[PDB]
RNA sequence: UAAUUGCGAUAACGAACGAGACCUUAACCUACUAAAUAGUGGUGCUAGCAUUUGCUGGUUAUCCACUUCUUAGAGGGACUAUCGGUUUCAAGCCGAUGGAAGUUUGAGGCAAUAACAGGUCUGUGAUGCCCUUAGACGUUCUGGGCCGCACGCGCGCUACACUGACGGAGCCAGCGAGUCUAACCUUGGCCGAGAGGUCUUGGUAAUCUUGUGAAACUCCGUCGUGCUGGGGAUAGAGCAUUGUAAUUAUUGCUCUUCAACGAGGAAUUCCUAGUAAGCGCAAGUCAUCAGCUUGCGUUGAUUACGUCCCUGCCCUUUGUACACACC
């Protein structure tokens, strides 16, 4: 939850009214075992804009 | 006792007291009457509990309140006077000390003297301000029961904190004074005073 | 029985241990004692003047021995408490680093404590060994 | 700690260093009331000079009382850590001094003396009797003088 | 400068802490034009035709 | 190359607020009744099949002291 | 400074000589017989239940009670 | 394996976790046994559920409680509420009904939100105030 | 104050009035009954909706209620 | 001193322009068999326990 | 009824905006899907104490198993239910029982029509008009000032101590945030009384800081009612840190100096349950600076559950020569 709170107001008269608003960052991540060509496949499609992608290889 | 026992082992005296009489800290729980008709109801004493600590909720409901333990009813209104906004093992403890005192003087079971404190200093009728116009006069009122109860531990808790302060003995010390002379009226306590007064005016102006 | 020293009430452990090393006299107390105030976030020194610091080794040991390994550090925000700014509300700050860590070190050639890996002090089998003992006599103390 | 008893060898109030000090209070907290020694300077010199803090003032032998002066009129001779002396770098001479007593006046005479002398702002500032650490003045002290 | 401002007497707490306070010290907003309000300065007014034009 | 854009045309740009702004917008711009500007918006956006519309107009128009007009047709929601 | 900050002999005596009766001793039972401060009034209690009168019936600081032996 | 329970209880955010198999008769929080946990003079409010059902029926199993978040008081309640509803647990498991439900009777005839966890929670402080409902200071004029 | 809104008991009269040969004196069955027969943006509101139909089903049960 | 007690047995309203007394009839139980109407101040509910110090004297209307 | 929320009366009948619905969060789920970025049980491997089996730890993967706790996806769950009081036996309200929860479940987000010459041209490269435009009211550079002090007023912070200060010792949270064309969060090892220095390290993060070992608070001492060791203003002297720069003293440190304040006039603010108040964090701001604020959890009371007396505002009735509407 990103949040940010803020003076409702551009300038400063008023009764202190703040607003808070907020930004939500959901993160998931799936392990597989595979060959090369599988991947590369799933990685080229399955595209949604919105959902960022990230591939890695890794184990350490 | 007919003696229990296993690994990680439990205090002798202690398994004792545990199983068989469900008494306070480590006091006597039943006998114990309110001296007094009404007041029954609205003083408690039964169901039995250790200490007089409690995850319990008397606010939700209106006359809820009256059903707490009467001995909590008296640590709770102890912590006050701001410094003491909470700290309700402060409360407890000071609470388990006064008991020792008053059951030390003239023994008695001291959760029995504290009925006898709550049950005497609970003024009988006190007055309220009635207009009729500007000049307003005072009359008199046959006061509930259970503000009798509040009215009574509110008199004798700030008395013995007004007490307390600036002076050398403790607020256990000074409480046990104000339960102890407060068993049965003695006019050298603040609360007796108070009530006494309450119902001087009371009588006066009716 | 048996027995750790999660079998002993703390001050009680803490108290025995300290009149263990006091009754000892291997200790390395540097000398600035009496004269050190612990904390900044506090205000005289030490009452106990004579002391003391066997009860901080005490202290130390007994809760590294608890859990993996812990530095210095960590015993300054332990041992950090309520520093009164005068007029200024309070806020928490730190104790002293020269007194905790120079008894990890006093606690380290007596043998009751090593630099473990991860960084951190960790308990040592020794000492392991000797809290447990002492556990064995303060427990036994009501026996 | 123990019950003692003592005969006439303990003497309420007793004068030193130009001032009194109490004699049924408690060593320490008794020649705190010489301007120049607070709680902290009081204490170390006093488990210094090999007294016990659990005696009364009044207690004391006068060789205790003595050795006692020497101290704190003499800290870094004694082994005191410098910078737990009010006085280092005496701004003439160099010299770490622990200004005791009837000086420690006439020491802040000294210093203000100096800066009003210089003509520096916090000379002019102590000349005109006002806040000098460079605090609000426009809500704050409307008795003081 | 800084010379005269030592020597320069009228000056300092003293010399202040013995005057005198003044009246509009201790006074009001002094407000000024609010009761106003509604009615315009302007004295000019809009006109029918214009308004009829316009919206 | 790392970037590309494709130019496309919106379906029904009678339930887009944004076109309708900008329609009257350049309405008033092209020097059209306000009234007239407004209505005819109002009427081209429920005639594309819209469950409700409105226009408020706030500024000033050839008087001098500001004024507003809303200009609601059909059904619209307000809350939640 | 107000007296009762010593141990004036014949005040120990007092002491020794006064407990009997007490049905509660403590701190502030200590000092209220126009006497001892409460450091030597701590001392005089931890000590006299060295041997003698006053039975430890509870606990810890702030707060201290006994009574009569029996 | 043997046969166990493992159970929790909560107080505000004070969530504490316990284990209940079958053995000699120990009962240990975190990893120190029950005459400790200091506060102490809530001693008997985490003794309390061993005197309720008499002082046996311990003495065949194995309790271990591990508390985490939030403060004393909170994992004091959170640990007996835990420690309650782990006998009844064990004893829906593998004894029977009838005492499952004698232990149950017995618990709730008594009470402090032993099985019951209290769902007493923080509310949210709003603009305005320092607090929930306790707004700040206004003069006037 | 548990005042129904005018949707609900709106509702709620339709239903009974078109589905006594159904229904019941059990709120489980006729909160099912609702999910088979209206269709319902929101659990709670059903639920609501369910509920007064069901107290209305009780009071019907001993006398007429007007509508 | 002549004590009297008596129960309520009612709950008539709230007098007082505060609105904090109570008007509410209530019935003795040493001698049963009469009803007095009366005022009190605290919270107060049926069946509960009035300590009257005037056995004879009611009250109506408060301002 | 919190509600133009309903029931009912009834020349009205049946609706739509707004309230409600809805959305968000805290509550329930041994039921589904799971996980070395979460955790548990067993086994290896290993230390200590007991030794009779045991009790208490270690081992970012030694394996195997699991999903109670942790996490977030889809669901379920409450509809004031069941019974019973009370009222036009209508809406509802009260009480007991059950229940995670029965005060709109607790707290928020949104929220119609209309008004004010409320505030903002010192947020905008939003803008009409007017003024200024080269000795500038443009811009930039140096230095100073917004902090200046007889005094009046408002938000606060710290206190007058013994339900206390001190010193040991016990020791527990939740909301957060953190370094690419950079120096942010920083464990750990040494050095120093301290502040801080220094040598390395993990972490772009459920993985590292961090279990954020926070504070009230708990425990054993010391002091003993005395402007006291309560209280910490004012002030002198010395060390450090941020920064091009700290004098009018950014902040932090150590010694000394030891004020007013002995519960506070008339007046006046806020508040009904994990609420009040007490307690400390994190975040904003931020090179450095919180006695501020936005949130957060910790400890946890007293007193209502009422009314129209003070006040403030709604609603009808009534008057009106007002309608630019009592300015």
């Amino acid at each position: 939850v990103l949040k940010i709170s803020t003076r409702k107001t551009p300038n400063g008269e008023g009764s202190k009214t703040w607003e808070t608003y907020e930004m939500r960052i959901h993160k998931r991540y799936i392990d597989l075992e595979a060959p090369v060509q599988i991947v590369k496949r799933i990685t080229q499609i399955t595209i949604e804009p919105g959902v960022d992608v990230e591939v890695v290889v890794a184990s350490n | 006792f007919t003696p229990v026992v296993l690994a990680t082992p439990i205090p002798e005296e202690v398994q004792q007291a545990q199983t068989e009489i469900k008494l306070f800290n480590k006091w006597s729980f039943e006998e114990v009457e309110v001296k007094d008709a009404s007041l029954v109801d609205y003083v408690q004493v039964r169901q039995p509990i250790f200490v007089a600590h409690t995850a319990g909720r008397y606010a939700n409901k209106r006359f809820r309140k009256a059903q707490c333990p009467i001995i909590e009813r008296l640590t709770n209104s102890l912590m006050m006077n701001g410094r003491n906004n909470g700290k309700k093992l402060k409360a407890v403890r000071i609470i388990k000390h006064t008991l020792d005192i008053i059951n030390v003087l003239t023994d008695q079971n001291p959760i029995q003297v504290v009925v006898d404190a709550i049950t005497n200093t609970g003024p009988r009728e006190d007055t309220t301000r009635v207009g009729g116009g500007g000049a307003a006069r005072r009359q008199a009122v046959d006061v509930s029961p259970l503000r009798r109860v509040n009215q009574a531990i509110a008199l004798l808790t700030i008395g013995a904190r007004e007490a307390a302060f600036r002076n050398i003995k403790t607020i256990a010390e000074t409480l046990a004074e104000e339960l102890i002379n407060a068993a049965k009226g003695s006019s050298t306590s603040y609360a007796i005073k108070k009530k006494d007064e309450l119902e001087r005016v009371a009588k006066s102006n009716r | 029985p048996g027995v750790s020293v999660r079998d002993v009430a703390a001050q009680d452990f803490i108290n025995a241990y300290a009149s263990f090393l006091q009754r000892q006299g291997k200790l390395e107390v540097p000398g600035y004692v009496d004269i050190v105030k612990t904390s900044s976030g506090n205000e005289m020194p030490p009452q106990d003047a004579e002391g003391w610091f066997y009860k901080r080794a005490a202290s130390v040991a007994r809760h590294i021995y608890m859990r993996k390994q812990v530095g210095v550090g960590k015993l300054n925000k332990l041992y950090g408490g309520a520093k009164s700014r005068g007029v200024r509300p309070y806020k928490h700050i730190d104790a002293s680093g020269s007194i905790n860590r120079k008894v990890l070190q006093a606690l380290e050639k007596i043998g009751i404590v090593e630099i473990s890996p991860k960084g951190g002090r960790r308990i040592s089998e020794n000492g392991q060994r000797d809290l447990d003992r002492i556990a064995a006599q303060t427990l036994e103390e009501d026996e | 700690s123990l019950v003692v008893q003592e005969q006439g060898s303990f003497q309420h109030i007793l004068r030193l260093l130009n001032t009194n000090v109490d004699g049924n209070i408690k060593i320490v907290y008794a020649l705190t009331t010489i301007k120049g020694v607070g709680r902290r300077y009081s204490n170390l010199v006093c488990k210094k000079a090999d007294v016990d803090l659990h005696k009364r003032a009044g207690e004391l032998t006068q060789e205790e009382l003595e050795r006692i002066v020497q101290i704190m009129q003499n800290p870094t001779h004694y082994k005191i850590p410098a910078w737990f002396l009010n006085r280092q770098n005496d701004i003439t001479d160099g010299k770490d001094y622990h200004t005791l007593a009837n000086n420690v006046e006439s020491k802040l005479r000294d210093d203000l003396e100096r800066l009003k002398k210089i003509r520096a702002h916090r000379g002019i500032r102590h000349f005109w009797g006002l806040r000098v650490r460079g605090q609000h003045t426009k809500t704050t002290g409307r008795r003081r003088a | 400068g800084n010379e005269g401002a030592i020597r320069d007497k009228t000056a300092g707490r003293r010399n202040n802490r013995s005057k005198d306070v003044t009246d509009s010290a201790t006074t009001k907003k002094s407000n000024t034009r609010r009761a106003t309000d509604r009615h315009s300065r302007t004295g000019k007014t809009d006109t029918k035709k214009k308004v009829n034009q316009g919206w | 190359g790392t970037i590309v854009l494709y130019a496309e045309r919106v379906q029904d740009r009678g339930l887009s607020a944004v076109a309708q702004a900008e329609s009257m917008k350049f309405k008033l711009l092209n020097g059209l009744a306000i009234r007239r500007a407004a209505y005819g918006v109002v009427r081209y956006v429920m005639e594309s099949g819209a469950k409700g519309c409105e226009v408020v107009v706030s500024g000033k128009l050839r008087a001098a002291r500001a004024k507003a007009m809303k200009f609601a047709d059909g059904f619209l929601i307000h809350s939640g | 400074a107000q007296h009762a900050v010593i141990l004036d002999q014949e005040k120990y005596d007092r002491i020794l000589k006064e407990v009997p009766t007490y049905r509660y001793v403590s701190v502030s039972v200590l000092v209220d017989r126009l006497k001892i401060g409460g450091s030597l009034a701590r001392i005089a209690l931890r000590h006299l239940e060295k041997e003698g009168i006053i039975k430890p019936i509870s606990k810890h600081s702030k707060q201290a009670i006994y009574t009569r032996a029996t | 394996a043997v046969p166990s329970v493992q159970t929790f209880g909560k107080k505000k955010s004070a969530t504490a976790v316990a284990h209940v198999k079958a053995g000699k008769g120990l009962i240990k929080v975190n990893g120190s046994p029950i005459t400790l946990v200091e506060p102490e003079i809530l001693r008997f409010k985490v003794y309390e559920p061993l005197l309720l059902v008499g002082l046996d029926k311990f003495s065949n199993i194995d309790i271990r409680v591990r508390v985490t978040g939030g403060g004393h008081v909170s994992q004091v309640y959170a640990i007996r509420q835990a420690i309650a509803k782990g006998l009844v647990a064990y004893h829906q498991k593998y004894v029977d009904e009838q005492s499952k439900n004698e232990l149950k009777k017995a618990f709730t005839s008594y009470d402090r939100t032993l099985l019951i966890a209290d769902s007493r929670r923080p509310e949210p402080k709003k603009f305005g105030g320092k607090g929930a409902r306790s707004r700040f200071q206004k003069s006037y004029r | 104050g548990r005042v129904r809104t005018k949707t609900v008991k709106r509702a709620s009269k339709a239903l009974i009035e078109r589905y006594y040969p159904k229904l019941t004196l059990d709120f489980q069955t006729n909160k099912r009954l609702c999910d088979e027969i209206a269709t319902i943006q929101s659990k709670r509101l059903r639920n609501k909706i369910a509920g007064y139909t069901t107290h209305l089903m009780k009071r019907i049960q001993k006398g007429p209620v007007r509508g | 001193t002549p004590v009297t007690l008596a129960k309520v047995i009612k709950v008539l309203g709230r007098t007082g322009s505060r609105g904090g007394v109570t008007q509410v009839r209530v019935e003795f139980l040493e001698d049963t068999s009469r009803t007095i109407v009366r005022n009190v101040k605290g919270p107060v509910r049926e069946n509960d326990i009035l300590v009257l110090m005037e056995s004879e004297r009611e009250a109506r209307r408060l301002r």
